[PDB]
């Protein structure tokens, strides 16, 4: 239901989003090192509004993903970890820069905090100094703070000190069964009820341990949604590396069951990252349809950039339909993208939208290529992202050629049949519909108007076009053998015909009559010379046929002309003009005998000549 | 395309024939369409073409002896045969014209030509 085009404002996203998408394709087939993501975080921060911030940082959210393997739950902590680790620069060791901003937020105007029961020491509350470090990502940080206050935190907490290292010392982030099982005792006994127990403290030992997954959310200490998102992604493992499923578990299903059960009235400002997060991508897409389709679909395209995968090809086709006849190239810029997901019916499904553009655009020139003077092809952009296209073939783009081809011969389109025979490489066809057009042009356009303007070209006039064909092909050997002879032949006689129309038409009687006679198709040499074309005339191509009306008219005309001017001296003008008179005569009578195969008025225009002579 | 080649068969030396190709499939008035032969043995070979409007053109093998013609509101190509001799013995198929024979690649069964004596 978008229209592109329909104001300059949704008219100048969509060009320079399709030159982000231009720019992809190209370092796409260059092998090359372009990022979408950030590009379009260039061209989102200046813009503004909810929508565009919230889209601003989803695509922020992309480009933290490259270069990564893809694991959904680490890159999703791994991106709220560093949001808050620069977050706590901007507001400003790093150690220090979240001492800071714990001292600011975490504090009331009395000095006193906002959170109660925080073990304190020193004035720094060292459980949410290990929280916001591990909060942060820094791991080694949080360990080493609760290191140096060993002789601080008496010993219910000094065994987890251990239970800490074994965490910071692994890549799992995951303890032994005997150290989760020993944790989660001493969580039970001593931390989980405890009257007036640190909440951080709380906080703390649930993620290390993993302790009690029947209560995810620690209140007190979730002050945002991205500590939720955090929260929860910090908790989640692979089902086969669960200690204990029968006692409990938590998947990253789970967490997308959650998400989806509470839908977006729970996620404020965030539900389109939190789908993003937590790996729910055509949720993401499809939430992102209901305010943005343009958005939509670069995010899609995004996402399949990065392998992450509505339908890809049914989303790059459907946005395409508004610009398809407006703008060609930039649709096949997008159908080529359709191969991003590299599927087996994904190349397929390319191939037929872009066979369904070229047939239904019928944009030959954009799309298939075009033909230069020299007779070489010029590549259209369908050809230009061939690579993309994956291809076992160049028969793709041949096959969709001849199909367009025989639409156009079947539709009446002969100008556009000749060019698309031409990219089909189809030389003899081209000479047939060549040589089927000139000729009859030569019989039925009205004899005493003109054949070519100051203003015609080879493209469309067809005595310019056989001339620009016999030219670019005749003469190369690779494309002349391709024709027939005979199909040459009947190109050349009946431009041979349109340069005696042309004759002709500019009054030149006696050279009109001499070319005429070369023709070698009307008796002009002798009584029996009638008799003789007069049987020829059953065996003419049919190209030919057509045209003899014509040219006993213009003979006889020439000849009534010339005899008026010998009129009009000399010491033989009686044998030219007896001459002349044969040459009528045997028109006349050859005429005579081929007439019932003729126009029913050109024996009369005929005769009436003659009897004039 | 589909090329359906009849007439022919066994006839004495000297004596006449008038092959016939019944197409279907494609456009056929905008192409070149020849007839070719098959002796056994021997490869398959241009006998005679006739272009879209009725210009021909013959093997010296056959000249003056085959005649090639078509009708293209029928869609059919016709190939009359006249004073057969043994050396025309093959099996005869109509398909597109093309420079080199062996690239046709999209052919039609023929009909089988023998002449006796």
């Amino acid at each position: 239901r978008l229209n592109v085009n329909e104001n300059n404002i949704l008219r100048e996203k969509f060009e320079n989003y399709a030159r982000i998408v231009f720019q992809f394709n190209n370092s796409r087939q260059a092998n090359g090192n372009f990022d979408i993501a950030n590009e379009f975080i260039s061209i989102l921060s200046s813009a503004n509004g909810t929508r565009n911030a919230q889209l601003l940082e989803s695509w922020k959210i992309l480009e933290s993903m490259k270069s990564k393997d893809i694991n959904i739950v680490e890159v999703g902590k791994q991106y709220l970890e560093q949001q808050f680790l620069q977050y706590t620069d901007n507001l400003y060791t790093n150690v220090n820069k979240i001492k800071s901003f714990i001292d600011t937020k975490l504090k009331k105007a009395d000095k006193s905090w906002k959170i109660s029961n925080l073990t304190v020491i020193n004035g720094v509350p060292i459980w949410a100094l290990i929280f916001y470090l591990l909060r942060a990502g820094l791991i080694k940080e949080a360990l080493q703070v609760l290191v140096e206050n060993k002789a601080n935190i008496k010993k219910v907490e000094q065994s987890f000190l251990t239970y800490f290292k074994a965490y910071a010392s692994s890549k799992d982030h995951g303890l032994p069964v005997e150290y989760s099982t020993k944790l989660h005792t001493e969580y039970n006994q001593h931390i989980k009820s405890s009257l007036d127990g640190d909440p951080y403290r709380l906080a703390v030992y649930k993620l290390i341990g993993r302790c009690d997954l029947s209560r995810k959310n620690i209140p007190a200490v979730t002050l945002s949604i991205e500590d939720w998102l955090w929260m929860h992604l910090m908790l989640i493992k692979e089902k086969d590396a669960e200690n204990d499923p029968v006692y409990e578990r938590y998947s990253l299903e789970d967490f997308q069951n959650i998400i989806i059960s509470y839908g977006p009235s729970r996620f404020s400002n965030y539900y389109l990252q939190t789908l993003l997060l937590s790996g729910l991508y055509g949720l993401a897409i499809d939430y992102t349809y209901t305010f943005s389709e343009m958005d939509a679909v670069h995010l899609a395209i995004g996402l399949a950039s990065l392998k992450l995968f509505i339908r890809f090809a049914n989303i790059l086709a459907n946005y395409t339909k508004s610009f398809r006849y407006s703008d060609p190239r930039v649709a096949v810029e997008y159908l080529v993208l359709i191969t991003l997901n590299e599927g087996p019916t994904d190349v397929e499904l390319c191939h037929e939208a872009l066979r369904e553009l070229v047939l239904e655009t019928k944009e030959f020139t954009v799309l298939l290529g075009k033909i230069g003077r020299d007779g070489a092809r010029i590549p259209g952009v369908i050809e230009e992202r061939q690579p993309l296209l994956h291809v076992r073939d160049k028969e793709f783009l041949h096959t969709i050629t001849e199909q367009a081809a025989r639409r156009a011969d079947e539709d009446g389109r002969i100008y556009d049949s000749i060019l698309l025979y031409q990219l089909a490489e189809e030389y003899d066809i081209v000479i047939t519909l060549v040589n089927s057009l000139l000729s009859d042009t030569l019989s039925a356009s009205d004899l005493d108007q003109p054949l070519v303007g100051p203003d015609d070209n080879s493209e469309t006039n067809p005595v310019l076009l056989a001339r620009r064909m016999a030219s670019i092909y005749f003469d190369n050997a690779g494309i002349s053998r391709q024709i027939h002879v005979k199909n040459k032949e009947i190109c050349m006689l009946l431009l041979n015909i349109s340069s005696i129309r042309e004759l002709y038409f500019n009054k030149q009687w006696q050279e009109t009559l001499s070319q005429m006679e070369l023709l070698d198709l009307l008796p002009f040499s002798d009584e029996l010379s009638a008799r003789k074309k007069a049987q020829d005339f059953s065996n003419l191509d049919d190209n030919i046929v057509k045209n003899i009306p014509n040219l006993l008219i213009i003979t006889l005309s020439c000849i009534s002309n010339m005899i008026h001017i010998l009129n009009e001296q000399s010491s033989t003008k009686g044998q030219q003009i007896d001459s002349l008179k044969n040459v009528a005569r045997q028109c006349m009578i050859y005429a005579g005998m081929i007439q019932y195969r003729m126009p029913r008025e050109t024996y009369s225009t005929l005769i009436n000549i003659d009897v004039s002579l | 395309v589909q090329l359906v080649e009849t007439g022919g068969g066994l006839v004495q030396a000297g004596g006449s024939l008038r092959l016939s190709c019944a197409t279907s499939g494609f456009n056929f008035r905008l192409r070149t369409m020849g007839w070719y032969r098959q002796a056994p043995g021997k490869e398959r070979e241009l006998v005679a073409s006739i272009t879209s409007g009725g210009s021909t053109d013959y093997a010296d093998s056959v000249k003056g002896r085959f005649t090639i013609s078509r009708d293209n509101a029928k869609n059919t190509i016709s190939l009359e045969m006249n004073s057969l001799k043994p050396d025309d013995t093959a099996v005869y198929y109509c398909n597109i014209w093309a420079p080199t024979t062996a690239a046709i690649t999209n052919w039609g069964q023929g009909t089988q030509v023998t002449v006796s004596s």
